[PDB]
RNA sequence: GAAAGAAUUAAAUUAAUAUAAUGGUAUAACUGUGCGAUAAUUGUAACACAAACGAGUGAAACAAGUACGUAAGUAUGGCA
RNA sequence: AUUGAAAAAAAUAAUAUAUAUUAUAUAUAUUAAUUAUAAAUUGAAAUAUGUUUAAUUGAAUAUAUUUUAGUAAUAGAUAAAAAUAUGUACAGUAAAAUUGUAAGGAAAACAAUAAUAACUUUCUC
């Protein structure tokens, strides 16, 4: 190679060129995944969704009313500070970090008819630490996820080398899955309706849980996983079962709004709130 | 030479895999392709109208909230402050359950506590 | 010391030929403690199931109701035998006889 | 030291050859390159016989 | 139509009564045999399904009998009972 | 039921094949797809279940929407709004979609795809923008046809070119393609498809083919030559194939001279530009313009000055490439041009 | 008023670069991916940089053949 | 072509046949496959003459031939876990820190953390 010097030549027109349409290659990837001609086609709306219908029919209006605040205004977040131009050395100086944080934080807008909180995704994390010695437990965990949820699990691979825990790097330690729409609706419905009621001593979810910008996380143990219908039906095929974390990601601007939304979906809360 | 545990997990990962389980590709005539296109366009338009009707209802409700708040502010500040008091810790009743697709034996409960 | 099953040469799934994963599921009916029924998608070949303990009979989810009976699995373990074994004593007489101890 | 030398010879019976280094146990090398005598790209294989390392064939049509 | 084959080999173990009865319930596909003409196409079966068509599987223990969605209040047009519409939202006037 | 009406709606908004019409609008799944010609394959085929009644209901829904759009269109006055409402009314028609998707869009047949109709015009615009326009712009940019000849281009018409008289074979030239001297010896024919609202009864077009690569030894550089030029040409949405049938000698400001590159003179680019003349109001009849032929250079051309002077706006373009071969001498002799020059192999 | 796009702006080269340190890199030189495994080929090499010599470094252009690319073109080993 | 059934079609592309051009083009025809590849007495299917059986039919037995089961990860132009360190084409953006989450703690794995004025298509008052 004569040189390593990236440089994009400017154009003389405003027409946007996508070369995937000019290449005769990959004819079947030109169709959208929603197009019946695409091999990636998968029917989406096969049946009505009770949880979504309930949220659209009842909870949107109630949440709007509850979160209404008169003459509210946007609360801007911690952003990068700017150097005052009292010294020449400030001319090309990069901006300063936010006051309390090394990362910028989002602004909080008043709740209005267009931005009511709602569920956007659910992610299940299953990290079998005992899979460090046995790689097959990862496959078992993936099957547990597939049976509980119905979606394709994705493997989790070790990234750090910690000797005290005897954790190497590049090995399969478990599985994950992300849920949206009817599938997450079903997963949450079955959780609340079957599994959580069958836990020994269950008070709810901690009121001091969740990332500070919307999203609530809580865990389940192996005995708790045994309550799901699929496992109970064929106990024989489940000598061992694994726990997992559950992360519910919503549109809530702050965590307490998400807590109210989940309580609407019947998720109990026990601790004292921040 | 494999262990019975190996066979069990291979069966589990067989349930995982797509090998020898998927049917042939769905190939539709031109006329049926056009039919399907019309179905999808109709459904998309319909869902957009439903979403926009809900959005309009919420817009109107929010307008009502703000009009009422202005009136109450100018009429009685005490009641206005009581109303504007935050509900940060609010939770829904625990029997406001999500509807199911067939009703229970006791439709409604006429006694409490 | 670790045990792993060997990796076979992965079949190449070409660009545009990659299909989605649609596992086989059944429209299974699920009966709660009350008479309510929910239709759901399950991969187990069981079209019908009923639950003995679930949301509809849990105090935490049912605060308003006055009376709420609880139950567990049947024909398993030695449950309820601590009552079946003693027939002479039966249900308010014991409550009255448990008035006080008179000890100090 | 750890690397050896090899004489790749052209397939066309022209006597042309080119030399390359290779690891002590690397698989037998063959490569298409220009052959000025015949004026085209032709194949080049080993000249002598080398002790190549043995690698298992891949499990391709599923066995057992 | 685009659904995967049911992996019965995992949900029913070898030689068990459940497996036997499930097989009895199910109806097998048509296998390809030389010397015959198959107008709809030579069968292509893997794991017991013809890949060109959908696959149909038939399946204190009393059967689930759902409750009617229409109530005595529905039929009697009672304007006061809190059952006049189990699927709609009622409002007190 | 406005889509079943054809009193005022053009007849092209319907599938001209009775079999396919009946199958698409069938009541019960008793017919078979006309697309599958062989009966065997027809028996093998199996349409998706529960597809005709959902189709009927979706048809009814879309047709009610189209009826509302027609109601508002019959009352709108501004022509742009009228055209937009017509497009929105007929865009979702299964018959229109069938016709456009599965019939020729270049050599269109008036009774299937009529470009007098706003919906067909809009669908054609979308189809062109999908693939054809992007390729044209890529070729122009990469071959440096834009800055060399004209500052920019905002494509608004599809231009196709062909060389039918030269050899006898039929081929639309891909942009940027290399053509033999024999292929480009005789004359090109153009096809300018317009997709916007333009007054067919007043608008006039010009076409200039120029070569901005003819070497010039006075300053050791290149210069531009006007290969071909036509002015005062009128088109129609469905009859827009320019050829010696559709223009006179008065339209020709520079008769066609062929691509005749010189040996080792490099790869020359022949670029086609289509402009639309000014559209004066308050006057009846097309506004024809006279070209100053004693000022036209024809060998030291300045296209930017030409278009600026005559107030022309480009709407379409095309390009091909040429290089020396053995037939160049024959072409020179046939056209009465002097023997070609021969330049050195090295650029020093 | 609302969705879905196209993206734009601020920040970032502190991660990563096969290997020290320095310079460079998001337009990526970093990372993922499809072909491919071809340029980790052949005969002339101007002209420069560097330079006592001997050596070293960048490389236009002509010719022969390859791989990738719709094309423009890129590749005479590795960001230096 | 046969095969449940009374003029023929008018697109991109792919395949078959053929011939125009010192032009990888045109005409007619059709619309296949797209997760596969040896080796299985033993699991499961479909195919005949007795059969019991009611014109059938049927369900069950016996054999000949064939089919399925070798059950194996990526389903995404995958994108900062580990594996191909040289070419080309397409595409993307890391890292720390903070807040949470079963075992989980400083340290394992997942999720969240800057701004939408302007421009389009669609829906709607
Ligand atoms: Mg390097
Ligand atoms: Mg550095
Ligand atoms: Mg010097
Ligand atoms: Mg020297
Ligand atoms: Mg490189």
């Amino acid at each position: 190679p004569k040189s390593a010097c990236s440089l994009v030549k400017p154009v003389h027109h405003l027409v946007k060129i996508d070369k995937s349409k000019l290449s005769p290659r990959f004819p079947e990837l030109k169709y959208d995944k929603s197009d019946i001609r695409s091999p990636g086609f998968k029917p989406k709306d096969t049946h009505a969704d009770r949880l979504n219908d309930h949220y659209l029919n009842t909870l949107q209006s109630d949440l709007l009313l509850i979160n209404y605040s008169h003459n509210a205004a946007v609360v801007k977040g911690l952003k990068q500070r700017a150097w005052s131009g009292d010294s020449p050395y400030h001319l090309n100086r990069p901006p300063k970090n936010p006051r309390g944080s090394k990362a910028q934080l989002p602004d909080i807008h008043p709740i209005k008819w267009s931005n009511i909180p709602g569920l956007e995704s659910v992610v299940i994390n299953c990290f079998v630490r005992e899979a460090r010695e046995n790689q097959l437990l990862a496959i078992t965990a993936a099957l547990q996820l597939q049976q509980i949820t119905g979606c394709k699990p994705h493997p989790i691979f070790s990234k750090n080398d910690v000797p005290t825990w005897k954790l190497r790097k590049g090995h399969q330690m478990g599985a994950k899955v992300e849920l949206k729409g009817k599938e997450m609706s079903q997963f949450l419905s079955t959780l609340t309706e079957i599994v959580l009621p069958r836990i020994r001593e269950y008070k709810g979810i901690s009121n001091q849980s969740g990332n500070r910008f919307g999203g609530i996380s809580f865990g389940l143990t192996a005995e708790d996983i045994k309550f799901f219908p699929e496992i109970d039906a064929n106990q024989d095929s489940w000598p061992k079962t694994f726990g997992m974390h559950i992360n519910i990601n919503t549109s809530a601007q702050l965590d307490y709004q998400a807590r109210t939304l989940l309580s609407g979906f019947q998720f109990p809360f026990f601790g004292e709130e921040k | 030479s494999l262990s019975p545990l190996a066979q069990r997990v291979v069966t589990q990962l067989s349930v995982m895999s797509a090998s020898r389980k998927q049917p042939k590709l769905l190939k539709l005539a031109r006329e049926d392709l056009i039919k399907h296109q019309t179905i999808e366009k109709c459904w998309s338009i319909y869902q957009q109208q439903q979403r926009e009707r809900r959005n309009l209802q919420l817009e109107l409700q929010y307008k009502s909230i703000e009009r009422s708040m202005n009136l109450l502010q100018e009429l009685s500040p005490r009641l206005f402050e009581a109303a504007n008091a935050s509900e940060k810790g609010k939770r829904f009743p625990m029997e406001m359950k999500v509807p199911t697709d067939f009703p229970p034996n006791t439709l409604w409960h006429y006694n409490f506590r | 010391t670790r045990i792993t099953l060997p990796r076979r040469p992965a079949k190449k799934i070409q660009l545009g030929k990659s299909r989605p994963a649609i596992y086989h599921q059944f429209n299974v009916k699920m009966e709660l403690s009350d008479g309510s029924v929910v239709i759901r998608r399950s991969q187990y070949p069981k079209g019908e199931i009923r639950l003995i303990q679930d949301q509809r009979n849990n105090p935490l989810w049912n605060p308003s109701r006055d009376d709420l009976v609880v139950v567990d699995a049947n024909s398993g373990g030695s449950l309820d035998r601590f009552n079946k074994r003693y027939s002479s004593l039966f249900s308010t007489v014991e409550l009255s006889e448990e008035n006080k101890k008179k000890t100090q | 030291s750890k690397n050896s030398v090899i004489k790749l010879l052209s397939t066309a019976a022209s006597g042309y050859s080119r030399y390359i280094s290779i690891k002590k146990g690397a698989p037998l090398v063959t490569q298409v390159r220009y052959d000025p005598v015949v004026k085209r790209h032709v194949l080049f294989k080993e000249a002598k016989k080398r002790k190549v390392a043995e690698r298992k064939p891949l499990d391709f049509l599923r066995t057992a | 139509r685009l659904m995967w084959t049911f992996p019965a080999y995992f949900y029913f173990k070898k030689g068990t009564v459940a497996e036997h009865k499930f097989l009895s319930l199910q109806k097998g596909p048509i296998s390809k045999k030389n010397g015959i003409w198959f107008p709809r196409g030579i069968p292509d079966i893997k794991h017991g399904r013809e890949r060109s068509t959908k696959q149909e599987v038939k399946l204190v223990n009393r059967p689930v009998i759902p409750n009617d969605r229409i109530t005595e209040a529905d039929r009697s047009n009672d304007m006061k009972s809190l059952e006049r519409q189990l699927s709609r939202t009622l409002y007190l006037l | 039921h406005i889509w079943s009406d054809f009193t005022t709606r053009p007849s092209s908004l319907s599938i001209q094949s009775s079999k396919v019409k009946n199958y698409l609008f069938q009541k019960k799944a008793s017919l078979d797809p006309p697309s599958i010609s062989r009966r065997s394959n027809r028996i093998k085929y199996s349409p998706p279940e529960h597809i005709d009644e959902i189709f009927r209901m979706s048809y009814d829904f879309l047709e009610q929407r189209s009826s509302k759009f027609y109601e508002l269109a019959n009352k709108t006055k501004n022509p742009l709004k009228k055209d937009a409402l017509l497009i929105k009314a007929e865009i979702n028609n299964p018959e229109v979609q069938y016709n456009f998707q599965f019939n020729n869009k270049l050599n269109n047949v008036k009774d299937i795809i009529d470009y007098d109709v706003p919906v067909y015009r809009h669908l054609g615009k979308q189809h062109w923008e999908s693939y054809g326009q992007m390729l044209l712009m890529q070729r122009l940019e990469t071959l440096a046809a834009i800055p060399d000849t004209l500052p920019t281009l905002v494509p608004r018409a599809e231009v196709n070119i062909k060389f039918p008289f030269s050899t006898g074979v039929n081929k639309w030239i891909e942009p940027g393609e290399f053509l033999s001297s024999n292929v480009t010896s005789m004359r090109p024919i153009f096809k300018i498809q317009e997709y916007e609202l333009v007054n067919v009864e007043k608008q006039l077009y010009t076409v200039l083919i120029v070569n901005p690569d003819v070497p010039d030894l006075s300053n050791d550089s290149f210069k531009t030559a006007l290969c071909y030029g036509l002015v005062n040409i009128n088109l129609t949405y469905n009859d827009n194939l320019i050829d010696p049938r559709k223009f006179h000698s008065s339209n020709i400001i520079a008769d066609y001279l062929p691509p005749v590159p010189e040996k080792n003179a490099g790869k020359q680019r022949f670029v086609v530009w289509v402009f639309r003349q000014p559209l004066i109001e308050d006057k009846q009849g097309p506004n024809m313009l006279e070209i100053d032929r004693k000022e036209l250079s024809r060998d030291d051309f300045d296209i930017r000055q030409f278009t600026k002077k005559y107030n022309l706006t480009a709407i379409g373009a095309h390009i091909w490439r040429s290089e020396w071969d053995a037939k160049v001498a024959a072409v020179r002799e046939k056209y009465g041009l002097p023997p070609g020059r021969v330049f050195s192999r090295v650029r020093r």
